[PDB]
DNA sequence: TTTTTT
């Protein structure tokens, strides 16, 4: 009963090989390529969703489960950055032998083993609503699908570009706007596309950027490629699709460790920041300043907690060595601490300590008759 | 990659306001009803117009210009629902650019657009009719009515077309058992406005207050007409406005059509309205709801990020920052002698003064026969007829008027104002050619060579070449059309492998195939080819294109006929296409253009490509007697130098390296900022006189404005 | 050049509304206690006891403070035996201390908070040499500045302290002081830049920028140990060389001039351009008569700029109405 | 002085 959520692309348009997939109909069905894949079991703590993940990912390659449950998905928009387009079960040995196969190398699965496989109590009823929707529309399950196939095709094809809007945008697209590593372009594919919403959690409001400087300081140790087959060398989704199947960050322990790692670093950082912005707001409400000294508070505040050398430091303080929350390497960030103890608690003394620090005062002292005379001299007559 | 990390971590408490602000249900009778744009339809004038409440929300997120703002803007996109549009195409563009970098954003058009604004809405009466506001305290029923009756020469005509278009749309689709989520996808070419309630305008300062009202007035609208989901969920318009508020206004232009005189006055922008009307920002509760970006990126100078800081924050000149901008004072005679400073951009405070610059600098460019850039001669056309200056000279009052003095204005008045009174020119000579009912007027507009202009209007690319340096699917066709036109032995080595004396020089076939396979075939070839052989042995211009090409003097010969972006002129050649031949009033000056060729003008896009653009056409209606009528289409290149501007106009877009010839008396602090502010580095900037040594007219309201805003608690400050 | 003995503040109160009296008199009586405190730290070696020390309060003509605008204040201490204050920016720091003394305590913030509309009520400009303030018992050519009293705490003579705020004495800047042994001159308070703020973004400046050399260091970079008309001798061949290019419509006029050294900051050296004996040198920019256009000065300023390079400028000082009247601008600064 | 929307 292990569900898989799957990003897929055909060789060409994959919206018409796919509606021609679900309309069981030998015209145009490019064998689908899987690209990205997330997996798992209905239900934990951290170190149990560890453990759990690690036994879902079969480190010597594939899955672990008897029958399979797969949801394929195209990038589309319902806000949802993926959307399902055909869901599939995996119960015969030959069903799971082809996914495994597919899953673990990368080999494209052929339209025989999908289309003998559809759930077709499920499948035409996750686009049922578009299909009475282009009834509706036309008018001023799969028989239904392959009437509207036949009728008209261009708003068929149309629909089915509007919504899954992206739907596939290029190869050189992905490895474009998902990092030129291989780490990126496999974990981060699965979490920001596969991973984010599902699971919750705050990662689900952040940007692809974002993410991926997540897993910049996903630091985990890093084995050569047996191939030596570089990320850049990469052409069609065959390439693609092979480099993330066949990679040590796609079958273990780090795409185990990624999306609790997301979790963790956003967890610590906010900590620090949201400290750091109490602080922050508070001195601004309370300061009381000239508008000159105003806007050099602010200023200075905000680069004393959040300049380049301090978050260097900050970040360096987050990055992992090992998935594995038990034996992470992150240890505490100085951030906060760090612009507590030389701005801030300064600051909130000085809040009249501040004439002690802000006075360099010079009184020069002159006693005997030269008093007179500099009364005299500097002050109105008498 | 520690830059993003405070944009990263700040923008989500913006990301988890604006969606509360956006899944706010409306109280049922608080929804306006399709019945009050009936009505709307139904008046004549706007003054019986009803006071009639158009609930709305707002969120600010403003900044320096380079401040991030567009992280902002970005992060927003992949998460929330929303419509991306900009207050003016660049702008838009600019976004798209930044959005497509990230992830996917649906082409980015303008508010303009998306309110429904066409051709004839460009020149009409938006100030005419009068409103003695009920007010102090102004209610918010007043402001916009006041701003309804400011544009209803233009919200009447949207009302209108939207109303008399007729219903099915999702009204159909609401009654499956009586799927709207789905309605927009199937049913096609949909208004964007009946799909999300988040409206981000970007660079919101560029527009005027009476567009807010507007935009909000259109929104309620779209979703009224065609019954929307949001409608029925009662959600309302949540008007999430990016701009700088210190460096960006928005200016009126009204025409007086006796007096011939152009006036153009200051307005209040959106964001202006929004920051400092009592009303305002209490309905739209502007402290929970404002976000300042604080950073400054671009400046690794200390000095000039202090000065741009005090510039900003209204903050007291001191002497220290009259002995800064010192240092970039340079003589009147040394910015305006085209001599100097060769590659900078020159910023004046006067349309004319840059008429007088430019033609002083093609007169440097040719007289000293810099070869660099051959000045040369374009022909740029108009067209009036004689019905229309006769009836509108009729209208007038005064019957009597000279058509030259009828360009003696509306010349800025007939297209793109921007270069129209930019340019240097010979005098629109005009004949009376009534062949197709018409009076013709021609003169012709001169160019530098090889420069980086920009395009102004919309402009139809037609790549013909790449004309780029050995450096380096239809475009994988056009680089086999390039390939069609591609030691001595040891290169040639690796290219008998190529071939499956030069070896490349001994055999070959046609380098482009015909066919998507065949191309893909010879695609992978190619691509070996040049990394292999090219290793060994860059600077040459591997000029190859389609067709052969002969450019005599300026204009090319290319035998077969068949905004942002930076582009180069290159040359006019005339190769009449019909692609750019799509004309179809317009058709008597159809046949006209098939009489005299129209010369296409040659651009050079940043990789190299050339491509041949078709010209503009643009049109002149307004009137006094509400009698909008077609009178004058101006067909010309549209095309500007990017080498000397307006002040005003540079708010717009950033320039690398900016001369400042400031105007003593005209001297407003606000266009001195944003003079100074169009380049990052302090090093390459130069000026006439020193803003801050100088009498200058600061407007320091707003500045308090953000100043109390950046001293609220409840303001999101991003670093 | 007179020595300054009583700190005398313009307290400029913006107001939302209309303000009760009572509410005002407390209000003053918190700033008292807060000022005094003030002083006490600026002075350690007086004795000012918070509930004697006599302060001195007017109030500008606007029962009910019919006050639309402003509440026109103006606070006068004496300075406490045996300190005298030296310096404009002396008393430009005391000012800034006492206003941001007084928006500490509670009870003025509490009292008076919900009126001022800025929290702002010092003015630390009318301080300088040559600018003036308005007197108490005098008008505004709209107020006349009248006494507000309010008495100290422990005030062992009250008829005393009300015929105090008559005395002219009480509320002159260098008022004579009312047996002298020892007296001590606060003559500087460090300057604009010894904030906390100031020092810290100053000493971050220097970590992530680079360090700024001094005009002095750079001058002596040139052979000059300041001496300077040394260097100005050798530019003056070079600005003119500018002049008689880009401005050339007034060209043989400085071919013989003598750099006179006029004004010196640290980091800004005026040199006046004066020729040999009143023939005044024409104003470079905006075109007057054969008589108004030679009615202005020229100066040459040395000053530190870009990646410490040695920027000279040209600068001017007109006598006509179109050129801002008797203020320095810049006409070309040139690298050396 | 003063741009911009199709
Ligand atoms: C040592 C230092 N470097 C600091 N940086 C990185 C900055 O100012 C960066 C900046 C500079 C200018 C602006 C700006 C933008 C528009 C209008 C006014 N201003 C914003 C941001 S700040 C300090 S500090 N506060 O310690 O002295
Ligand atoms: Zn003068």
């Amino acid at each position: 009963p292990v569900e898989v959520t799957a990003l897929y692309a055909t060789d060409g348009c994959v919206i018409t090989s796919s509606i021609a997939l679900l309309t069981n109909s030998l015209l145009g069905a490019e064998p689908v390529y899987i690209f990205s894949y997330d997996a798992y079991t209905h239900d934990p703590t951290e170190q149990d969703r560890f453990e759990e993940s690690r036994a879902l990912y079969q480190a010597s390659g594939g899955l672990n489960g008897d029958s399979f449950r797969v949801t394929f998905c195209l990038l589309g928009t319902e806000r949802g950055r993926t959307r399902p387009m055909f869901v599939c079960r995996f119960e015969r040995a030959d069903d799971v032998a082809a996914l495994q196969d597919a899953l673990a190398h990368g080999t494209p699965l052929q339209p025989d083993h999908i289309a003998a496989t559809l759930d077709a109590e499920a499948t035409f009823a996750l686009h049922a609503n578009m299909i009475l929707a282009l009834t509706v529309a036309i008018n001023n399950g799969q028989r239904g699908l392959t009437t509207l196939y036949v009728h008209h095709e261009v708003r068929v094809l149309a629909a089915y570009r509007r919504a899954y809007y992206g739907s596939a945008q290029s190869p050189f697209w992905f490895l474009s706007k998902f990092g030129p590593d291989e780490k990126s372009l496999v974990l981060t594919t699965r979490y920001y596309l596969l991973q984010a919403q599902r699971l919750g959690g705050a990662g689900a409001t952040y940007d692809l950027q974002a993410i991926k400087d997540i897993c910049a300081t996903y630091a985990i140790p890093h084995a050569p490629r047996p191939d030596t087959v570089s990320a850049a060398s990469l052409t069609s989704f065959a390439a693609i699709t092979r480099f993330c199947c066949t990679s040590q960050y796609a079958r273990g322990a780090a795409a185990a460790g990624f999306p609790l790692y997301v979790e963790r670093r956003i967890a610590a950082d906010v900590r620090e920041t949201s400290a750091l912005e109490k602080f922050i707001t508070h001195d601004r409400s309370c300061l009381r300043v000239s508008d000159r000294e105003f806007i050099t508070y602010i200023y200075l505040a905000h680069f004393e907690c959040f300049s380049p050398p301090r978050l260097a430091t900050h970040l360096r303080a987050v990055t992992t060595h090992d998935p594995n929350p038990a034996a992470s390497t992150e240890q505490p960030s100085p951030l906060g601490r760090e612009a507590v103890e030389q701005f801030f608690c300064h600051v909130r003394a000085q809040l009249g300590e501040y004439v002690k620090h802000n006075v360099t005062p010079r009184e020069t002292v002159l006693d005997g008759d030269t008093a007179k005379a500099y009364l005299r001299a500097r002050t109105y007559a008498p | 990659a520690f830059l993003n990390f405070t944009s990263m971590h700040g923008v989500q408490p913006i990301l988890k306001r604006i969606r509360e602000l956006s899944q706010q249900q409306l109280d049922g009778a608080q929804v306006p009803h399709l019945q009050w744009f009936r009505d709307v339809a139904a008046l004549e004038s706007p003054a019986g117009l009803p006071l009639r409440e158009f609930p709305f929300a707002v969120y600010l997120i403003t900044g320096n210009a380079g401040s991030g703002k567009s992280t902002c803007v970005q992060t927003i996109n992949e998460v929330l629902d929303c419509v991306v549009t900009g207050a003016t195409r660049i702008a838009a563009q600019n976004m798209y650019a930044k959005l497509s970098g990230a992830f996917l954003s649906r082409p980015i058009n303008t508010i303009f657009h998306e309110f429904g604004f066409r051709g004839n809405h460009v020149q009409a009466q938006l100030g005419q009719y009068p409103y003695t506001l009920t007010s102090n305290p102004a209610s918010l029923e007043d402001l916009q009515r006041r701003d309804l009756t400011y544009y209803w020469e233009v919200i009447l005509d949207l009302t209108k077309r939207a109303l008399a278009a007729s219903r099915n749309e999702f009204r159909a689709l609401a009654a499956l058992e009586r799927l709207t989520r789905l309605a927009p996808a199937t049913h096609g070419a949909l208004p964007a406005f009946t799909r999300s309630n988040v409206i981000v305008i970007d660079e919101a300062g560029l527009l005027g207050r009476h567009l807010l009202t507007a935009v909000v007035y259109c929104w309620w609208m779209i979703n009224a007409l065609y019954h929307t989901p949001q409608y029925a969920a009662r959600l309302r318009p949540v008007l999430v406005c990016v701009g700088s508020p210190t460096q960006t206004a928005s200016l009126e232009s009204t025409f007086e059509h006796q007096k011939l005189r152009c006036s153009v006055r200051q307005s209040e922008n959106v964001l202006t309205y929004l920051i400092c009307n009592r009303t305002l920002r209490e309905y739209a509760r502007l402290s929970y709801s404002w976000a300042i970006f604080i950073n400054n990126k671009r400046c690794v100078e200390h000095e000039f990020g202090n000065l741009m800081k005090v510039l900003e924050y209204g903050l007291p000149i001191t002497e220290e920052h009259m002995q800064f901008v010192d240092r970039f004072v340079v003589p009147e005679n040394y910015i305006t002698n085209p001599a100097n400073l060769p590659g900078w951009t020159r910023l004046f405070s006067s349309h004319k003064e840059v008429s007088a610059y430019m033609a002083k600098l093609h007169a440097y460019l040719k007289v000293t026969r810099e070869g660099e850039f051959v000045v040369f001669t374009l022909p740029v056309l108009t067209f009036v007829s004689v019905k229309e200056f006769d009836e509108y000279r009729r209208l007038t009052h005064q019957p009597g008027l000279t058509i030259e003095k009828w360009l003696t204005a509306n010349a800025s008045r007939i297209t793109n104002y921007s270069q129209s009174q930019d340019q240097d020119a010979g005098h629109m000579r005009c004949e009376v050619h009534s062949k197709q009912q018409l009076v013709v007027a021609r003169n012709d507009v001169t160019y530098v060579l090889n420069s980086q202009i920009a395009v102004t209007a919309r402009l139809r690319k037609l790549v013909f070449g790449f004309s780029g340096t050995f450096r380096a699917e239809f475009a994988y066709r056009f680089l086999s059309r390039l390939i069609f036109s591609g030691a001595y032995a040891r290169m040639g080595e690796l290219t008998a492998e190529i071939l499956s004396l030069d070896v490349f020089y001994c055999h070959y076939t046609p380098g482009e195939p015909e066919t998507t396979a065949a191309v893909h075939t010879q695609f992978a070839l190619l691509k070996r080819a040049f990394l292999g052989r090219f290793r060994i042995l860059e600077v040459a211009p591997f000029s190859t294109y389609v067709d052969n090409v002969i450019f005599r003097g300026c204009e090319m010969l290319t035998g077969s006929p068949r905004q942002t972006d930076n582009y180069t002129l290159m040359g006019y050649t005339y190769a009449r296409v019909f692609a750019f031949a799509d004309e179809l009033a317009t058709a008597n000056v159809a046949e006209l253009l098939e009489e005299a060729p129209l010369p296409y003008v040659v651009l050079r896009d940043q990789h190299g490509f050339m491509s041949v653009v078709n010209t503009n056409i643009s049109e002149f209606v307004e009137s006094i007697d509400s009698t909008e009528l077609a009178m004058a289409i101006n067909a010309d290149y549209g095309i500007s130098s990017k080498l000397a501007m307006t002040i005003t106009r540079s708010q717009g877009l950033s320039l690398d390296k900016v001369a400042i010839c400031f105007t003593p008396g005209n001297l407003r602090l606000n266009s001195a900022y944003v003079a100074m502010s169009r380049t990052t580095s302090s090093e390459f900037l130069r000026m006439n006189l020193n803003p801050l040594r100088e009498r200058h007219e600061r407007d320091d309201v707003i500045s308090e404005h953000i100043l109390s805003a950046l001293r609220d608690p409840n303001v999101v400050i991003v670093y | 050049a007179l020595a300054i003995t009583n700190i005398i503040l313009d307290l400029d109160i913006a107001l939302k509304e209309p303000v009760p009296f009572r509410r005002l008199h407390e209000a003053l009586g918190h700033f008292r206690r807060g000022a005094l405190a003030a002083v006490q730290l600026l002075f350690p070696a007086a004795r000012v006891d918070p509930d004697a020390y006599p302060c001195y309060f007017f109030k500008s003509a606007c029962p009910v403070c019919s006050c639309t605008d402003k509440i026109g204040l103006r606070v006068c201490m004496p300075v406490p035996a045996p300190y005298v204050v030296h310096g404009s920016l002396t008393m430009r720091g005391v000012a800034r201390v006492i206003q941001q003394a007084v928006l500490l305590d509670r009870d003025f913030v509490e009292a008076i908070g919900s009126y001022v509309k800025n929290f702002l009520l010092i003015d630390t400009g009318v301080y300088a040499h040559g600018h003036s303030l308005r007197l108490p018992y005098f008008a505004k050519i709209c107020g006349r500045l009248l006494p507000v009293f309010v008495i100290p705490p422990a005030c062992k003579d009250v008829p005393a302290f009300v015929a105090a705020h008559a005395d002219p004495r009480r509320f002159h800047f260098h008022a004579p002081p009312t047996s002298p042994r020892e007296i001590r001159v606060l003559h500087s308070l460090g300057g604009d830049y010894v904030s906390f703020f100031e020092r810290k973004a100053s000493r971050n400046a220097l970590e992530h920028f680079g360090r700024r050399e001094t005009l002095t260091e750079v001058l002596g970079r040139y052979n000059v140990q300041p001496t300077v008309e040394g260097f100005a001798s050798e530019l003056l061949g070079r600005i003119v060389a500018c002049i008689e290019t880009h401005f050339p419509e007034h060209a043989g006029e400085y071919q013989a001039v003598s750099v006179r050294r006029a004004v010196s900051k640290d980091d800004w050296v005026l040199l006046q351009l004066v020729p040999v004996l009143q023939q005044s040198l024409s104003c470079l920019r905006f075109k007057h008569g054969r008589a108004s256009r030679a009615t202005a000065r020229t100066f040459v300023a040395l000053s530190v700029g870009a990646n410490n390079r040695l920027c000279v400028s040209l600068c001017q000082q007109c006598f006509a109405a179109k050129c801002d009247s008797n203020r320095l601008h810049t006409l070309f600064t040139i690298d050396a």
